[PDB]
């Protein structure tokens, strides 16, 4: 690196959390020096409070004005409320359809192909089910995920292993489902 | 199953000395957009995000501001306590499921730091590259360290090496987090 | 038509003397 100098950092939060749709709306400001939160509001309290004492001159002093305080306790509509109306459409309501690719893989450096993966990816919002299935019967054991990815960017991926030794004649099936399709994906694979 | 909770944070950060400073949206744990601090203008995430909303770049500045003028106070009030560094975990994946001479996009996800200060280089074969790269700003946590994002379009190859060098004040040496074609899984 | 996005705005602290 370069430049040892102590470092002073100060970051606010407001976080509008939205439960079943906006049918309940909670706002958190968070108020954080240095990774130690010392004061927030939380409009289920509804008034500053200290977390701690570096915080509470803070809470007090801006409790102490009411007219801050009114307007943070309608934040939850003229803020919260108002941004998830402004981007719904592009965030909550996102869909977009997973690429889905089976290939061998392997545990171990050198020994051979002892797994399938089924590559799940591009994907959103990230719930998705992931089903892996040999001459058509479900394989229930021996199946491992990453769980969810976030690649940054709107989309997730995640990769769901079968251990398993492939041999001539099993077609094996990676089948998934995901809210932008309304029939699973499927896709096939054999040795 | 359909999901139950949302969160849109609106985060926010100044850093002495540095005099830097960050204003972004999150969305569950994606960016809406930031705003571009030297150039004052609204940078959305994806470029469609701005044909459905906008937002006033000036306001996130006279927030860093008032952000700015807090942190020299409680600077004081700490009587001068400094952040204690912790340095960053990373991982490198690809995008998507790697195939030879297919155009895919190394990830380097640097994660559980702070300060919000990081240097990050792509070694091919051992050396630099910066062709097509890219980066987000970096993201909030619920334990207040940050994510990051960096993104090296590439050409999988059975020759060709790549090492993620991440450098930040809370590691003794560079971290080179290393990837190649057909590792293990 | 763009929706526009709303910034909430931090508070000052009391000065210090």
């Amino acid at each position: 690196m370069g430049d040892t100098r102590p470092r002073f950092l100060w970051q606010l939060k407001f976080e509008c959390h939205f439960f079943n749709g906006t049918e309940r709306v909670r706002l958190l400001e968070r108020c954080i020096y240095n990774q130690e939160e010392s004061v927030r509001f939380d409009s289920d309290v509804g008034e500053y409070r200290a977390v701690t004492e570096l915080g509470r001159p803070d809470a007090e002093y801006w409790n102490s004005q009411k007219d801050l305080l009114e307007q943070r306790r309608a934040a939850v509509d003229t803020y919260c409320r108002h941004n998830y109306g402004v981007g719904e459409s592009f965030t909550v309501q996102r869909r977009v359809e997973p690429k889905v690719t089976v290939y061998p893989s392997k545990t171990q450096p050198l020994q051979h192909h002892n797994l399938l993966v089924c590559s799940v990816s591009g994907f959103y919002p990230g719930s998705i089910e992931v089903r892996w299935f040999r001459n058509g019967q479900e394989e229930k054991a021996g199946v491992v995920s990453t769980g969810l990815i976030q690649n940054g960017d709107w989309t997730f991926q995640t990769l769901v292993m079968l251990e398993t030794v492939p041999r001539s004649g099993e077609v094996y099936t990676c089948q998934v489902e995901h809210p932008s399709v309304t029939s699973p994906l499927t896709v096939e694979w054999r040795a | 199953m359909i999901k139950e909770e949302h969160v849109i944070i609106q985060a926010e950060f100044y850093l002495n000395p540095d005099q830097s400073g960050e204003f972004m949206f999150d969305f569950d744990g994606d960016e809406i957009f930031h705003v571009d601090m030297a150039k004052k203008e609204t940078v959305w995430r994806l470029e469609e995000f701005g044909r459905f909303a906008s937002f006033e770049a000036q306001g996130a500045l006279a927030n860093i501001a008032v952000d700015k003028a807090n942190l020299e106070i409680m600077t004081k009030r700490s009587n001068y306590t400094p952040i204690t560094n912790v340095p960053p975990e990373v991982t490198v994946l690809t995008n998507s499921p790697v195939e030879l001479r297919e155009p895919n996009v190394l990830i380097c996800f640097i994660d559980k730091f702070t300060p919000p200060v990081v240097n990050v280089t792509w070694l091919r074969n051992g050396k630099p590259v910066t062709t097509g790269v890219s980066e987000t700003v970096f993201l909030p946590r619920e334990d207040h360290l940050f994510r990051k994002f960096h993104y090296l379009p590439f050409l999988p190859s059975t020759e060709d090496v790549y090492d993620c060098r991440v450098e930040h004040w809370g590691l003794d040496e560079p971290l080179l987090k290393h990837w190649e074609f057909d590792a293990p899984s | 038509p763009v929706s526009k996005m709303r910034m909430a705005t931090p508070l000052l602290m009391q000065a210090l003397p």
